[PDB]
């Protein structure tokens, strides 16, 4: 039991849907959230940076 | 030097192939977690099947089958024999059986259970869970009432199943057993069926019709030694091994065990194995499996045997360990991992091929 | 007709981008200098090819291509190769340093000073589109850059083209040919920043090409050229349906439609039939049964995996050569009854065909022979969620001592990030729990 | 990332130095002159990590010479290659510092480092992209160990960004030139914990150890141990040097073998091992190469890998061989011997092949571990170092420089915590 559905040929091919049986039963965010990240992610460095920098000043 | 590691600490047979690799002077234990091993001798659930044979530089066997538990819960057994067509409906060998829950099968159940209505020859059935396993959870009954009142009481998925009121009974005793039988399938799907099986014996006489007399029906190891006062009687640890029980079956009803019972068993092993073959095959897979199965037996007054249960993690009768496991060791391990340097096997093998 | 950019992030996705254009244009007869003497419309049309080739004035078919590497080595073997002519300077674009194999770096650090750049560039290229229908992502997941930018890059395309569909080429980390022990970090960092920005991936696992490329192509040691072409047939056999005339595939959302009903398991399993050595003297070509058999054997598949152990959502069987209806419904009644094909319950047991008459184009001098007939098939399988559960299982085993993880915070990343990222796997994991297994 | 800025600092760091650059510019078709009269394109598609190309088509290292003493720096001149380094790169005083760390850092050096780094400045600036920097010095000594970690520490103010590499010879009172050793050593390591991002720990212990007991030398000199570090050095320095499928940089290396960042000490090994004028006529199989390159007999920091777990492994094949066989070989290792390879950091032993060998080897193997039985050298110097300042001996040296003995007990400290450090990833 195969039923061949939907048969389109052209020149260079053809296509189609075999079926052995039925189905048996039945945020994105924005441009400015991405900036506040990249940014926010960039502070985090210059911080971390900035504390080193403190460090061999001492 | 092959590498192996343990995740199932209480496995009887395998703490013993464990010694027996370790012994061979040629096979190093690693810890649980490293993944760098040969063999994974591993845990009952969840075994991680999808994490083997994907690391480079190593051959990988595994003791289990992945999907091998079609065969080995009472409810998939079910419904593995009633929809393949090589085991069909009308398959002779397997006790009638349905499904049944707190997909079911409770009015198709009704429908077989009023031809027993209609009937003046034998409604006695039983109700299981697939791992309700400490000797309890098990009802025989005259009928239906007592019984799916009875599944409910209980939280899991059961199987009810005809209880075969006519045993074959062991003289003197008159008294009721099961038949174990080990399996080992290897990497290559050879199907070896142990010589040795082993009777688990009733110790006390048969029936009354107030059933509960769980020592009489039920010939569960646990169940006679703490409910029979009988323990241990005809046979030590109610364990009657295959030398004597032939020996019975010639002198009390003229045949071999060969003929009269081992026949039917291997037919049912090989039909068991070879239906789930596709399924479970390692054949051309990454990994490989073995795995060592116990197939339980009933055997009725006309000498047929019927199936009862498939056990994907069966133990040894003590005797017995160490001959399986060094059979599992030279048939399973070595013959993928080879050692170094008269063999009579003790195994049969299942194959069987007749042209139609 | 519906245009169709390719962008190629970091070393993976730059190399098999070369390997896919390369073929591309011995497929559609385009010769290196762009030339492509059939076209008869000179300077423009709207042809099936003309989703990935822009035309030019004087008869050049210029590929719809960013490429994008941090650092400028192997960009600069495009700049400097024998498709040199075939790109425009302005879709190569280079940085100075890697990603050093650090999502972190790749992301945040070295992504943010190139990510302006790149969308302007890809915006260059979508407005020479009539009606552009969206972009096809080739990239690594363990490479920093091919992790790091590519999520960056895929977050920026849902808002600057959100109605625009997003599909993937991933390759999946292999330690055989891996030069970092951080893939498993970097790979699921990307993971969870790029799920819900793809609408359909196509994951391919080195570790199956490469062994493919062993067994049947008799190569002891496969390099990446090795790996890349095979990669590109496959990638071919997929995208064909959108540089060729036909009703199956023929837009990217029905790769949605036909291979994702559930969009957070938008992973199908590729496997292709047959991969067949050059050198080999005798071969005896193989049926239309025999390579759509092949179709469900695990030492086939992109990734190794065992679909007898899950459930499928969809089926789609992508021939080339010489193949007609006939003999694939007869391969697949044979092939239903022989072996474990479980669909899910909520969907039909079936399968899409699409058939393209032209045999495989090989490239010349390669290790790939000529056969009469071939076939792909993507297959929407909850088993390919073992190599989730692989790679998981990697990360748990590194993040538990958090090995290696000052890395990335010292980039700017904070350590939350890993375990939700991780958290976000737990659920993917337990998503295909779900959907592909019984009590 | 192409430019390596490198720097030769004391007696030991400028002897060390010079024969590397003997060594790769020959490897490199380069010769005492700066003219290539090399045959193989790969000698020259990233000379630039190493070499400034200048006018004529000379290639000058980039490399900066430096000591508080003139000596050492007069026979580097003098020396078989030493009319190739850019002489504007030769930064001297005069005073010398007396094996003391405390005039190295703190007193004579001071005085010498703003014009070292001027020199550095200089060569940077010319980079397309710097991605570091390697020094080579001993922490025995006074300038190499104490000048040479207070330019560690100023470089890292002015490209903190930068990856810093050191080569640091350990001392040993098998090989000892002043009992001060173990205070310099360990004044020096508090430094180049914090301060670099990898360190190739080179032990004179087993430099000398390998020349006795192995190459059957029965008295060894700096030249005999110099030949071993000169191949070592080579080696781990393949990748960034000669085109192949890896082609590694200096962060790359970093960020794939130091998981903690304080643990960043590496053990260095070389198969085969050769004295100079070597008889060596058969070359190893790709399986002897594999077995020895994990010989600890071949470990240049004397140290016993089974007393350790291997965090992470990197190996250097070179010559023509099967890559199918070296990669066999190398799967056999970890498999056979899975225990010492941390599980916690899943396929943590990386291999790179070049095909071209050093000078008179058809085949060698270098080893580049960062285990943490390293811990063994630590130790070591440790217990050296308490022996003596229990009693505050020969402190007066340092104090006499303006050092406090606190600054004595929290390098102590330091290098303790390190040890424990090691310890707690090696139970787990
Ligand atoms: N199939 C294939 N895999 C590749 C190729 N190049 C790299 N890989 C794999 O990609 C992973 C490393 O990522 P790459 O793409 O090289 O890294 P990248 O994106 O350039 O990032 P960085 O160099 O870290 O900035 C490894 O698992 C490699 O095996 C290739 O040409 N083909
Ligand atoms: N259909 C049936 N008719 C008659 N007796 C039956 C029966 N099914 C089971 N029995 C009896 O019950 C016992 C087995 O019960 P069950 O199949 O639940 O085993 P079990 O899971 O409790 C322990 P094991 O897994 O080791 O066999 C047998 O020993 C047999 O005597
Ligand atoms: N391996 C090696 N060690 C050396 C060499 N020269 C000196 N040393 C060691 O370096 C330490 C002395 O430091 P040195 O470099 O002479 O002092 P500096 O000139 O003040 O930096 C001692 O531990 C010596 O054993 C050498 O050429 N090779
Ligand atoms: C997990 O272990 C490593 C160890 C080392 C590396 C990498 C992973 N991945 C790299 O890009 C850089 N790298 C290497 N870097 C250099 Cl400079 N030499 C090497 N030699 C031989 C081998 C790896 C080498
Ligand atoms: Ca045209
Ligand atoms: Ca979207
Ligand atoms: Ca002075
Ligand atoms: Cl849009
Ligand atoms: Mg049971
Ligand atoms: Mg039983
Ligand atoms: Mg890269
Ligand atoms: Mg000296």
């Amino acid at each position: 039991d195969m039923e061949v559905i939907e048969l389109n040929k052209c020149t260079s091919g053809q296509s189609f849907e075999v079926i052995l049986k039925p189905p048996s039963f039945d945020r994105d965010p924005s441009l400015e959230e991405i900036q506040k990240k990249l940014e926010a992610a960039e502070e985090r460095r210059k911080y971390q940076e900035a504390e080193l920098l403190k460090h061999l000043a001492e | 030097m092959y590498t192996f590691v343990v995740r199932d600490e209480n496995s009887s047979v395998y703490a013993e192939v464990s010694r027996l690799l370790l012994a061979t002077g040629q096979w190093k234990r690693l810890r649980k977690d490293n993944p760098r091993f040969n063999l994974m001798l591993g845990e009952r659930n969840r075994l991680p099947f999808g994490r083997l044979g994907h690391e480079p530089g190593l051959v990988q066997l595994v003791n289990y089958y992945r999907g091998a538990d079609k065969l080995c819960r009472k409810a998939s057994l079910v419904k593995l024999i009633k929809t393949s067509p090589e085991l069909s409906e009308s398959c002779t060998w397997f006790p009638e059986s349905y499904v049944i829950y707190p997909t079911d099968e409770r009015e198709v159940f009704l429908a077989a259970y009023n031809r027993r209505r209609e009937g003046r020859e034998g409604n006695v059935w039983i109700a299981k869970s697939s791992a309700g396993a400490k000797g309890e959870g098990i009802l025989i009954s005259s009928e239906a009432s007592e019984l799916l009142d009875f599944i409910d009481e209980q939280g899991q998925v059961h199987v009810i199943q005809k209880y075969l009121e006519k045993p074959l009974l062991l003289e003197p005793g008159h008294r009721k057993f099961d038949i174990r039988s080990w399996v080992l399938v290897d990497h290559l799907y050879n199907i070896y069926l142990y010589r040795e099986g082993v009777l688990r014996t009733s110790s006390e006489p048969y029936n009354s019709a107030n059933f509960q007399d769980k020592t009489c029906h039920l010939t569960n190891h646990c169940i006679q030694k703490e409910y029979s006062k009988n323990y241990g009687r005809y046979e030590e640890g109610n364990e009657m091994f295959f030398e004597e029980f032939n020996q019975y079956l010639m002198d009390a009803l003229n045949t071999t065990l060969e003929n009269s019972i081992l026949l039917q068993i291997k037919h049912i092993i090989r039909s068991c194995l070879m239906c789930i073959e596709p399924a479970i095959s390692t054949k051309h897979l990454h990994y490989q499996s073995f795995q060592l199965f116990g197939f339980d037996f009933m055997v009725d007054e006309e000498l047929k045997v019927w199936l009862i249960e498939v056990n994907g993690a069966p133990a040894c009768a003590q005797k017995l360990y160490a001959e399986l496991c060094q059979g599992i060791v030279d048939v399973a391990i070595s013959s993928v991992f080879p050692l170094a340097d008269q063999p009579t096997s003790i195994f049969i093998k299942l194959h069987h091929h007749h042209h139609h | 007709m519906r245009e169709c950019i390719s962008i190629h992030v970091g070393q993976a996705g730059v190399q098999i981008g070369n390997a896919c254009w390369e073929l591309y244009c011995l497929e559609h007869g385009i010769q290196p200098d762009g030339q492509m003497p059939s076209d008869k419309t000179i300077g423009g049309g709207d042809d099936s090819f003309n989703t990935f080739f822009s035309e030019t004035g004087a008869g050049k078919h210029v590929p719809r291509a960013v490429f994008v590497d941090l650092e400028p080595t192997v960009i600069d073997e495009v700049r400097t190769g024998t498709y040199r002519q075939l790109f425009h300077p302005e879709q190569l674009i280079t940085g100075k340093e890697d990603a050093a194999n650090n999502y972190a770096r790749g992301h945040y650090t070295i992504g943010k000073e190139i990510i302006d750049l790149v969308l302007d560039r890809i915006r260059k290229l979508a407005d020479q589109c009539t009606g552009l229908q969206g972009f096809l992502v080739f990239h690594s997941f363990g490479g920093g850059t091919g992790s790091g930018f590519t999520s960056l890059l895929m977050e920026r395309l849902s808002v600057d083209y959100g109605k625009k569909s997003k599909l993937e080429f991933s390759i999946y980390p292999a330690p055989q040919v891996s030069t970092a022990v951080v893939e498993p970090y970097n790979s699921i960092l990307t993971t969870h920043t790029t799920l819900e920005h793809s609408d359909c991936a196509f994951m391919v696992d080195n570790e199956a090409i490469y062994d493919i490329c062993r067994r049947n192509l008799d190569i002891e040691r496969p390099t990446y050229t090795n790996l890349n072409r095979l990669i590109s047939q496959i990638v071919s056999s997929i995208t064909a349906s959108l540089r060729f005339d036909g009703a199956l595939n023929v837009d990217l959302t029905e790769f949605q439609t036909n291979l994702v009903p559930y969009p957070r398991i938008h992973f199908p399993l590729a496997t292709y039939a047959p991969v067949i050595s050059a050198e080999k003297a005798y071969h005896e070509q193989l049926s239309v049964a025999e390579i759509t058999n092949a179709c469900f054997e695990p030492a086939n598949q992109m990734v190794k995996c065992d679909p007898r152990h899950g459930k499928y959502m969809a089926c789609c069987l992508l021939y080339r050569g010489d193949v007609v209806p006939k003999d694939v419904n007869a391969a697949i009644a044979t092939i239903k009854t022989k072996r474990s094909i479980q669909f899910v319950d909520w969907c039909p047991t079936g399968f899409k065909v699409g058939i393209n008459y032209q045999p495989p184009t090989v490239v010349p001098g390669g290790d790939l022979a000529k056969v009469q007939r071939a076939v792909c098939m993507l297959s929407n399988t909850t088993a390919i969620a073992e190599a989730w559960a692989r790679l998981d299982h990697k990360f748990d085993l590194m993040y538990a001592k958090r090995a290696f993880v000052h890395w990335y915070v010292g980039e700017g990343m904070e350590e939350g990030e890993f375990s939700e990222a991780r958290e976000d796997m737990a659920a993917l994991e337990k998503d295909y729990e779900e959907v592909g297994v019984d009590s | 990332m192409r430019e390596i800025v490198h720097i030769q600092a004391g007696q030991c760091g400028n002897q060390i130095g010079a024969k590397f650059w003997e060594v790769i510019s020959d490897e490199h078709g380069i010769d005492p002159t700066g003219s290539y009269h090399g045959d193989s394109d790969l000698q020259l598609e990233r000379i630039n990590v190493y070499y400034n190309e200048a006018t004529g088509n000379k290639y000058v290292p980039r490399a900066i010479l430096v000591d508080l003493e003139p000596g050492t720096m007069d026979s580097v001149r003098s020396g078989p290659f030493g009319q190739i380094f850019r002489p504007d790169n030769f930064v001297f005083g005069q005073s010398g510092a007396g094996n003391n760390w405390a005039k190295g850092h703190y007193t004579e050096g001071a005085e010498l480092v703003d014009s070292v780094l001027d020199v550095v400045r200089k060569e940077s600036e010319s980079c397309d992209c710097l991605q570091g920097f390697q020094l080579t010095h001993s922490l025995g000594g006074g300038t190499g160990s104490g000048m040479g970690t207070l330019l560690i520490s100023k470089i890292r103010e002015e490209y903190p960004d930068r990856i810093m590499n050191t080569f640091s010879v350990m001392p040993s009172p098998k090989v000892s030139d002043t009992v001060v050793e173990p205070y310099n050593a360990t004044l020096s390591v508090h430094q180049l914990v914090e301060n670099t991002d990898e360190t190739y720990c080179i032990d004179n212990e087993a430099l000398y150890d390998i020349c006795f007991r192995t190459l059957k030398l029965t008295t060894p000199t700096y030249g005999d141990l110099n030949h071993l570090v000169s191949a070592t050095m080579s080696g781990v320095t393949t990748c960034l040097r000669f085109p192949g499928q890896l082609n590694a940089d200096l962060r790359k290396l970093a960020v794939n073998m130091v998981p903690f960042p304080r643990l960043h000490f590496f053990m260095p090994g070389f198969a085969p091992l050769t004295s100079r004028g070597s008889q060596q006529y058969r070359a190893l199989t790709v399986p002897e190469l594999t077995q020895q390159m994990f010989d600890s007999k071949n470990m240049m920091a004397a140290c016993d890998p089974r007393h350790g777990r291997y965090l992470t492994v990197a190996a250097i094949f070179r010559g023509r061989m099967s890559m199918k066989e070296v990669d066999e070989q190398m799967l056999n290792v970890q498999n056979k011997n899975s225990s010492y390879f941390v599980e916690w950091i899943p396929n943590n032993v990386k291999t790179a092949v070049c095909d071209i060998p050093p000078r008179g080897l058809k085949m060698s193997a270098t080893f580049i571990g960062n285990s943490t039985a390293i811990q063994e050298l630590f130790k070591r110097i440790s217990e050296q170092f308490t022996a003596m300042f229990r009693r505050k001996a020969f402190l007066h040296w340092y104090t006499g420089e303006g050092m406090d003995e606190m600054e004595f007990t929290e390098a102590e400290s330091n290098m303790n915590d390190l040890v424990s450090e090691y310890q707690q990833y090696q139970d787990a």
